[PDB]
């Protein structure tokens, strides 16, 4: 059997059903008969930690499930690993992550795992140290193992020297600044000042400069000349959620420390100053494309990170709303190398043309407040922008596309956007608010998200058909037949 | 103490007692505030020495070394050397600390002042002299013990700046041309300085000379370096040389085992070590060159990685019948 498993459930290739079966033989044989599987696990590890790129999926899922079903199966037997771990500095781009993640169960056990992991990685950083040193530095940091004389703020510095290496190291240190924050409690001033140096090199320091910022006016995040430095939008998007971070992002108020005594001054007094700057100045290597959609894309996301900054910075008041109207005027002005739009038809893809958007509850707040469902006292601006009619029924493709990917590829990218419950609750709020203004009145929008909400609410996840099937029901939501009255209704 | 008042008003609170000193101000704040509002002191070209002499008057009690040395952002030393107006005058007050703090009997109790006093420089981003650091450093490695040697050559990758690589490696390769307490440390520190296309084969050929007379255990380490970057078409000759050097076993249960260990870790981990480590004994002992190690390896290669049944076979058949 154990031979049948290790030599079908990988190499078998229905066909996908065959491999799916072979998972059973190998896994079950690990299940029942308790003396003869320790060699099973060792067959697996080095069957799938030294090969070409196909060995991610089958064996990677199998190692995940095996170790995950391993109730401390190595929980005192970890001696193949401590010499497996060093082999990894040549694996592909995606594999090093999953290796880290899967072993992440076992890392909770004993310092003999970790006191050797830290070394066999650290050595990589001083020398060439490719993304793998980063995937690992953050993984240890963005983990409870990060908790608990605190000299590892050293390696917390080691990144900060990494911050100029390439573009890729740039995007990495960025994309996880958030999560590293969200777990991180003491380590706040460092993430702050580190960013301040990256952004102290951006923008004309004195006011009255003709462009508050330029495609080449912000210094950079990592490189900046022929390989984009931190993408100007990215350098700032980290700046944004992290900007929300000091008070209301990492720490809700940081009343004890980060926002204590109006702390903002350090991490973002220069921030908020630059904030009001990069908006107000909105008056006014890349041949055509990369120049536009990355340099001036730093303006594209300038209005991207702007929409957050202004229109969440207190946007009851009609000022910031007038400003958002301006910025979208600018963005639509940029839509000159092509045209772009919203969503109004069936959504088994997303929306018609796009890139990264704003945050992950942003489809929620924007779609369910200025898209209908929002009648009340201060309806003035919400009518003023509400009378956009080109910059609302274009500002819904953002939600239609966030959804038309965020179950076509596994985890749609925005800060706090992988943990599948917080994918879920938003995955439903978007559906209800699509309905009550596509069932209460550029017009097929909140109900051509329906091909999409359904197909990718049922096929890429089924165990919730009862949980969300009732949820569409106005104010409720037992089964396909049990909720068949709900299903029939 | 006028320097004491200048410091305390600068904000970073007194650090008295064995406990870590507490400086309740912004870090960028505390640095910028002190390093401006000292500049308007009366002898603005002439206060620095009168104060730093107080600093050394504060450098006496070793616990104050710890509270000087220990973490608190960085350290009062390890950030307090950020004010460029003090930025060239701090390293000189410090780096001479390592000799006279290299006398006493140091063991397993912890307070290896030669650890801390040279661990602080690593990761520095703004420090005035770019050359003088490594300059004073190299002769600073002049006559210390073997421990101080492990230290000063320990942090060479980060504390050393990224300017004089081939020159740093220049001092290196001859510091390790033939030696006794530089197989572990200086044999490792070659990874940190990502040396060029030039001095590399110099490092490599400089390897094998220590290897046939290498120490007891370091045949594990020496082995890792020999086949580490050996991969390439310029390997197989690497294998011929490696065979000729190593060539037979004397003891070492754990030693013969670990040598098999490294040989097996490489036996299926590098690219072409399979074709090579076989080929170098696979046609190349015309006369009595077959040996124990060069035979026991026949099975490791012939039953370790499953692509080599028919490979180990015809080799074993010819070199047995012939």
């Amino acid at each position: 059997l154990v031979d049948l498993g290790f030599s079908l459930m990988e190499s078998y290739e229905p066909a996908q059903q065959a491999c799916k079966l072979g998972a059973s033989i190998l896994l079950e044989t690990f299940k029942v008969h308790e003396p003869i599987r320790s060699d099973i696990l060792e067959q697996v590890l080095n069957r799938v930690l030294t090969k070409a790129a196909s060995p991610v999926s089958h064996f990677i899922d199998l190692l995940s499930n095996i170790v995950v079903s391993a109730p401390l199966v190595l929980q005192n037997s970890s001696s193949r690993v401590t010499e497996t771990f060093d082999n990894l500095s040549f694996l592909p781009i995606d594999t090093v992550q999953g290796l880290l993640r899967a072993v992440q169960p076992l890392l909770k056990v004993s310092m003999s795992v970790r006191d050797s992991l830290i070394l066999v990685l650290q050595k990589a950083i001083f020398s060439r140290q490719l993304d793998a040193r980063k995937a690992a530095v953050a993984g240890f940091l963005l983990l409870l193992r990060n908790f608990k004389e605190a000299f590892c703020l050293e390696i917390l510095g080691s990144l900060r020297r990494c911050l100029s290496q390439q573009a890729d190291v740039r995007l990495m240190l960025y994309e996880g600044f958030y999560d590293v924050l969200r777990r991180n409690s003491q380590l706040a001033s460092s993430i702050m000042e580190t960013l301040l140096s990256q952004i102290k090199q951006y923008y004309l320091p004195q006011q009255d400069l003709l462009p508050p910022l330029k495609l080449e006016g912000c210094i950079m995040a990592q490189g900046d000349q022929i390989f984009l430095q931190e993408p100007l939008a990215h350098l700032l998007c980290c700046i944004q959620h992290c900007l929300a971070w000091y008070k209301s992002t990492v720490h809700l108020c940081k009343g004890a420390e980060d926002e204590e005594e109006e702390e903002d001054v350090g991490f973002e007094q220069n921030f908020e100053e630059m904030l009001e700057s990069v908006t107000r100045r909105m008056i006014k290597s890349s041949g055509v494309g990369v120049k536009n959609n990355i340099y001036a894309i730093q303006v594209m996301g300038i209005c991207e990170v702007l929409i957050e900054y202004n229109f969440k910075i207190g946007n009851f008041s009609k000022n910031k709303f007038e400003d958002v109207l301006g910025l979208f005027t600018c963005y639509n002005k940029l839509s000159e190398i092509l045209k772009e739009k919203a969503g109004k038809n069936k959504s088994t893809l997303g929306n018609r043309i796009a890139r990264s958007f704003l945050s992950m509850g942003f489809v929620s707040t924007l779609l369910t407040a200025l898209f209908r469902d929002n009648a009340q006292s201060h309806e003035e601006s919400l009518a003023v922008l509400r009378s956009s009619t080109e910059f609302m029924r274009y500002a819904v493709s953002v939600a239609l596309q966030k959804v038309q990917q965020l179950e076509e590829m596994g985890q749609t990218d925005g800060p706090d956007g992988q943990n599948p419950e917080k994918m879920f609750q938003n995955l439903c709020k978007i559906t209800r608010v699509l309905l009550w203004r596509y069932t209460s009145i550029i017009s097929l929008l909140c109900l051509e998200g329906l091909l999409r909400i359904f197909n990718t609410m049922q096929q890429l996840y089924a165990a919730r058909i009862p949980q969300f099937l009732q949820a569409l029901d106005i104010t409720d939501g037992e089964a396909d037949i049990n909720v068949t009255e709900k299903a029939a209704f | 103490g006028v320097f004491e008042e200048l410091l305390r008003t600068s904000g970073i609170i007194l650090k008295v007692g064995e406990g870590q000193n507490e400086i309740a101000v912004d870090q960028t704040a505390f640095q910028k505030k002190l390093r401006v509002a000292l500049e308007k002191h009366p002898s603005y070209p002439g206060v620095v020495n009168e104060f730093i002499s107080g600093l050394e008057s504060h450098i006496k009690d070793r616990s104050q070394f710890k509270n000087c040395l220990l973490p608190c952002c960085e350290s009062l030393i390890k950030l307090l050397l950020g004010i460029k107006i003090l930025q060239p005058a701090v390293v000189t007050l410090l780096l001479e600390k390592i000799p006279e703090f290299f006398f006493d009997v140091v063991g397993t109790f912890g307070t290896n002042f030669p650890r801390l006093i040279v661990n602080q420089f690593k990761w520095l981003d703004g420090l005035l002299d770019s050359q003088d650091l490594v300059k004073k450093l190299m002769q600073m490695l002049s006559v210390s013990p073997v421990p101080i040697q492990h230290d000063i050559i320990t942090s060479l990758p980060e504390i050393l700046e990224d300017s004089q690589q081939n020159e740093v490696a220049r001092e290196l390769s001859c510091l390790l041309k033939q030696g006794r307490r530089l197989t572990v440390p200086i044999l490792d520190a070659l990874s940190r300085l990502d040396l060029d296309a030039e001095l590399l084969a110099k490092v490599r050929q400089s390897a094998m000379t220590i290897v046939p007379s290498v120490k007891l255990e370091d045949l594990p380490v020496v082995i890792k370096f020999i086949l580490h970057n050996v991969k390439a078409a310029d390997a197989v000759e690497v294998i011929s040389d490696l065979r000729k050097s190593l060539d037979l076993s004397s003891t070492s249960q754990n030693c013969v085992k670990l040598l098999f260990d490294v040989i097996k870790l490489a036996v299926r981990f590098q690219k072409d070590v399979s074709e090579a480590w076989i080929k170098a004994i696979e046609n190349s002992t015309s006369v009595s060159d077959h040996k124990v190690l060069d035979l026991i390896v026949l099975l490791l290669i012939h039953s370790t990685n499953s692509k080599n049944r028919k490979q180990t076979e015809k080799v074993l058949r010819s070199k047995i019948r012939l």
